[PDB]
């Protein structure tokens, strides 16, 4: 599963912003410098089967699709009924062992999209997208490039690349947790936090228990991002002021092998005498 | 249209008075990208705060990561501040840490 996402701001007629990065399961491995025009390698394992010669190509081919993106959006917005400032967003890419997509936003909402050898317009976008999808087709060759930058390019930059690095996509690093009280209670309650951080990959199961019960309140929150590749959660419990006693937290992951954390509301939390 | 940015703020570490830490701000489900986003330590501006390259989710909505490398002490208080076109004044989401018990 690769994808690539763009990210273009166009705050007037001569302002621009352009963001590209290119996406491994969930890995950032590639980044677009604006300047020089390069493709930005994050690990040494981020070209892959290609060599230098193919790499100088696919720079040039993003570098001459870029510049006439960027000049086709200026000469037809006004056709195109977009007014600035606006924002484009496109995401695209491939998976198997199948599927492709490529898909286009215009300030934030679905736009027109590839389907098999051409630009379909989402039909709540209205005539502006089928304006756009008739520039976009207006070059059939190009259109079937773009086929095979996703049928066949992205599948193979997959090959060389999902097998040098699958060793990090398939690591497993044991979370750490800690307890905490939590802010915002109910008058006369208290929000118990229980912290998982720094386990990979990302499924990990996570609940308050009373003993051997679980307590169906647990509140899990959303799984964030750690800047060093792992994750972060938060789940809270509210639970009546006397009611807080013989209350844990147990984590269960992968990398554990069955040994549970569990972690028990106790010492200065409660707090003892 | 347009969306008010999430803004979710984490330690990677437990906190522990002395010992370096990393402070986390996830700003999430935001439209327009464009955003200006702070890390204060007592009520001003953290220097040298790193963030991730923009991201957008299934919905197109954005989110970025900020973070810093940092030692909490008995003392001091982290927050985040962001500011977005969504927002009638920036908002300010406190670092909730647990200083332990309070009566000696
Ligand atoms: C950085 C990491 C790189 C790692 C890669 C290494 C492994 C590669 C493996 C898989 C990658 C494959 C998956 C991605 C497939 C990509 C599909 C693709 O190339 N789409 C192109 C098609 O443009 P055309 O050449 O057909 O038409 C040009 C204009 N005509 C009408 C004037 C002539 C276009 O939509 C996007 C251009 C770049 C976006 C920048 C501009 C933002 C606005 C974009 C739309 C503006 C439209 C303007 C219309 C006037
Ligand atoms: C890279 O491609 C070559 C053929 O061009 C092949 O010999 C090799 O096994 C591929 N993968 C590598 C070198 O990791």
């Amino acid at each position: 599963s690769f994808h690539v996402i763009w990210i273009a701001s166009f705050y007037n007629h001569s302002w621009k912003q352009n963001l590209v990065s290119g996406w491994l399961s969930d890995l950032q491995t590639h980044t677009w410098d604006s300047n020089s025009s390069t493709i930005v390698f994050l690990w040494p394992w981020s070209r892959g089967n290609f060599s230098n010669e193919e790499w100088k190509e696919l720079e040039t081919l993003f570098r001459i699709r870029t510049i006439r993106s960027f000049e086709g959006i200026r000469r037809y917005a006004h056709e195109l009924q977009f007014e600035y400032p606006f924002e484009i967003q496109v995401t695209g890419g491939c998976e198997l062992h199948s599927g492709s997509f490529l898909q286009l936003a215009y300030q934030g909402s679905d736009f027109v999209s590839f389907q098999n050898n051409s630009w379909l317009p989402y039909p709540v976008a209205g005539n502006m997208a089928k304006h756009f999808c008739k520039v976009l087709n207006q070059n059939q060759h190009e259109n079937d490039i773009t086929h095979n930058l996703l049928s066949d390019t992205c599948p193979r930059f997959i090959l060389g690349l999902l097998d040098a690095g699958k060793a990090h996509l398939q690591r497993q690093v044991k979370p750490e947790a800690w307890l905490s009280h939590g802010p915002s209670p109910g008058p006369g309650h208290l929000q118990l936090v229980c912290h998982v951080s720094g386990f990979y990959p990302k499924p990990v199961w996570v609940m308050w228990m009373r003993g051997e019960q679980e307590q169906q309140g647990t509140q899990r929150g959303d799984i964030l991002p750690s800047a060093d590749g792992t994750w972060y959660l938060r789940a809270t419990l509210e639970v009546a002021a006397g009611e807080a006693a013989d209350l844990s937290c147990r984590v269960k992951h992968s990398s554990l092998e069955g040994q549970d954390i569990v972690l028990y509301w106790e010492g200065s939390l409660v707090p003892r005498g | 249209i347009q969306r008010t940015p999430k803004i979710q703020v984490y330690s990677r570490h437990p906190a522990e008075n002395g010992k370096s830490n990393f402070l986390n701000c996830y700003v999430s489900g935001f439209h327009p990208s464009d955003i200006e986003v702070d890390l204060l330590k007592n009520g001003e501006r953290i220097e040298k705060v790193e963030h991730s390259d923009l991201s957008f989710s299934k919905d197109w909505s954005f989110y970025l990561l900020y973070y810093t490398e940092f030692t909490p002490t008995e003392k001091d208080e982290y927050a985040c501040r962001v500011n977005h076109v969504t927002l009638s004044q920036p908002k300010i989401v406190k670092w909730d840490r647990d200083m332990g018990s309070l009566v000696p």
